[PDB]
């Protein structure tokens, strides 16, 4: 709007001056002045809102994504939704656009253990099904990995797999057998 | 001429007039460029910006570390 | 396998007065009567300059603090040489980040190339905090707090998502240490031959240049004028009459600046579709590992490792 007060070349930039004060043979030539100007300036404005309204375009994209794979899911993807690792998210409208609410799970509070890859009981390397394998000093435990919740090393948990030579760290420890004790 | 000076500073990208450089690094307030960048802590400073806190994992081949806790973040 | 994607360009700043006129005060006063097509550019090219150091932000910029790796390189058989920082060198890449850099300010007519914001030994050093914390820690490090855990033990989960027990590592982790060395010592062979490896960080750079040399080689056409010198025009020219003669390299040289602006526009948008893709392949495959198929290699994905490239 702020150029339609521009010259252009022209003797102004009102068409009621012109056409007043010129003859019609000469007003033309300064009439396509302003014709070529304006035409111009509506140009350079359309091609600019045709590149950015192909940003939206791919905001609205992203978002559509968010919302079918956040909202009405959880999501294994790396940062996709939030710091952390995804619980639930939530959506709120803005007036032109939409606000995500990223429900993450954050660990904290961590301490520091000591691991063996295997462990040797009865000549045979047992292996943890899920979880990894810990000790506080002096006992070893199953744990899982996300929180430290040990749990004693059975064969419920571990599952044996080749001999004791191959593996490199393997330590040896007992893996209690649940059945046994109540056998009879 | 706006208003050289005494303050003058040398940077890659310009040469900076009226503020001062320190050897500090702190995060980056005012991006100058070529990795400089301002801030007002008092008069205007210049520094090195600061990528981040260091940090060292203590790694080891035998040492795991486990979180007891966890906190929920929206 | 080594996935190459560009994630800026370089920062210019054309100036439309000393471009269009260069030192004419006749030639500079019969431009304020075109309104703001030069305030516009101005406008334009400066916010396609703020976007490039924007997009290595994103990228890079993933973690909170500078992770270091150990000074004893014990990783259970695994050989990181190739992609660890080289202490003796003086810029501190990494030997595959050397060819990198050896494989691919100028003052002109009103031409001006604004340096980046990140220097390229502090993108390097986002890619050594990046990849010495995905060895020491695994994906912990992109969650919440950094969580060490032996590198023989953090890749018998990798084999444990795609499908493949524990017991296939440690029974061959010898074999596959062997296969992973090699297999990284391939990848600066492919680089040092193969004299076209590189191939989409190099052709943004030509198509930059080509569209600054048209610019340039531009202001020697006539646009229907008598002369492309606006001291000739000036010089041997009745004022009243050199004034139309003046406005015709006007509207052609405000024409040559505009076609100039709206393709680095357009190809702007171009990079910042590769800029928010590496993006992606750095949160989701280099933090984390990843299920989608052909995202991050043909194959089932074990873990990935950044190295920097000049845009
Ligand atoms: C790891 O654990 C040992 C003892 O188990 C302890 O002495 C050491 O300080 C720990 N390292 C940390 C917390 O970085
Ligand atoms: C380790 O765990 C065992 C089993 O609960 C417990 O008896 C012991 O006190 C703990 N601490 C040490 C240092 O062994
Ligand atoms: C860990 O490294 C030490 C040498 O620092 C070595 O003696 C020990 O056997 C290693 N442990 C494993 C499980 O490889
Ligand atoms: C900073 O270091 C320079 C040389 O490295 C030294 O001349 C100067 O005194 C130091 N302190 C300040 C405040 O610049
Ligand atoms: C890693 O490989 C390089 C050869 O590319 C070799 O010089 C180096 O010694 C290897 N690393 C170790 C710890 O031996």
């Amino acid at each position: 709007v702020k150029q339609l007060s521009s010259n252009f070349g022209a003797i102004s930039s009102v068409l009621n001056d012109i056409l007043s004060r010129l003859d019609p043979p000469e007003a033309e030539v300064q009439i396509d002045r302003l014709i070529t100007g304006r035409l111009q300036s509506l140009q350079t404005y359309v091609t600019q809102q045709l590149i950015r309204a192909a940003e939206i375009r791919a905001s609205a994209n992203l978002a559509a994504t968010k919302m079918s794979e956040c909202v009405l899911g959880q999501s294994k993807r790396v940062d996709f939704c939030g710091k952390g690792y995804h619980l639930m998210s939530f959506p709120q409208s803005a007036p032109h656009g939409v606000v995500f609410l990223h429900v993450t799970y954050v660990p904290a509070q961590e301490k520091n253990f000591t691991t063996a890859p295997a462990i040797c009981h009865d000549g045979k390397a047992h292996f943890p099904r899920e979880g990894v394998f810990v000790s506080n000093g002096t006992h070893w435990f199953v744990t899982q990995r996300n929180f430290y919740e040990p749990q004693i090393i059975t064969t419920d948990n571990t599952f044996v797999s080749g001999n004791c030579d191959v593996v490199i760290g393997i330590v040896n420890n007992t893996v209690y057998d649940p059945l046994q004790p109540e056998l009879d | 001429a706006d208003q050289t000076g005494s303050n003058v500073f040398q940077t890659r990208a310009g040469c900076l007039i009226g503020a001062e450089h320190v050897n500090n690094s702190y995060e980056c307030d005012i991006p100058i460029g070529a990795g400089i960048c301002a801030s007002y802590q008092t008069s205007i400073i210049a520094y090195t910006m600061s990528l981040g806190a260091e940090n060292s994992v203590a790694y080891s081949n035998n040492s795991i570390a486990i979180p007891t806790n966890f906190t929920i973040s929206v | 396998t080594t996935e190459i994607l560009p994630v800026s360009m370089t920062k210019t700043s054309v100036d439309c007065t000393m471009y269009i006129c260069g030192d004419s005060t006749e030639c500079s006063n019969l431009l304020l009567q075109y309104g703001s097509f030069c305030t516009q550019l101005n406008r334009a090219l400066t916010g396609i300059a703020v976007e490039q150091d924007k997009n290595t932000q994103e990228v890079f910029a993933q973690v909170k603090q500078i992770y270091k790796t150990p000074p004893i390189k014990d990783f259970g058989g695994f050989n990181f040489s190739q992609i660890l920082p080289d202490p003796s060198k003086p810029s501190k890449r990494s030997p595959i980040e050397d060819l990198l850099f050896n494989k691919v300010a100028q003052k002109f007519n009103g031409l001006t190339v604004l340096p980046p914001l990140l220097t390229d030994e502090m993108i390097a050093q986002y890619t050594s905090a990046l990849l010495a914390g995905t060895i020491t820690s695994g994906w912990t490090f992109g969650a919440g707090p950094a969580l060490q855990i032996p590198f023989p033990m953090q890749m018998a989960y990798r084999f444990n998502g795609i499908g493949v027990t524990q017991n296939v590592l440690y029974e061959n982790q010898k074999l596959i240490a062997n296969q992973f060395n090699s297999a990284i010592g391939k990848i600066q062979d492919s680089l040092s031959s193969t004299p076209s490896a590189l191939g989409k960080l190099q052709d943004v750079v030509n198509q930059n240049a080509q569209a600054l040399n048209t610019l340039v080689k531009q202001l020697s056409s006539n646009f229907g004028a008598i002369s492309s010198v606006l001291n000739d025009i000036l010089s041997r020219l009745d004022p009243p009459e050199a004034e139309v003669q003046i406005d015709r390299l006007i509207t052609g040289r405000l024409q040559s600046l505009q076609t100039y602006v709206t393709q680095q526009l357009i190809r702007a948008a171009e990079i910042r579709a590769s800029a928010n893709l590496a993006a992606t392949k750095m949160s989701e495959c280099v933090l984390g590992q990843s299920k989608r198929v052909d995202f991050c290699g043909k194959g089932y994905h074990l873990m990935s490792f950044p190295q920097s490239a000049p845009h």
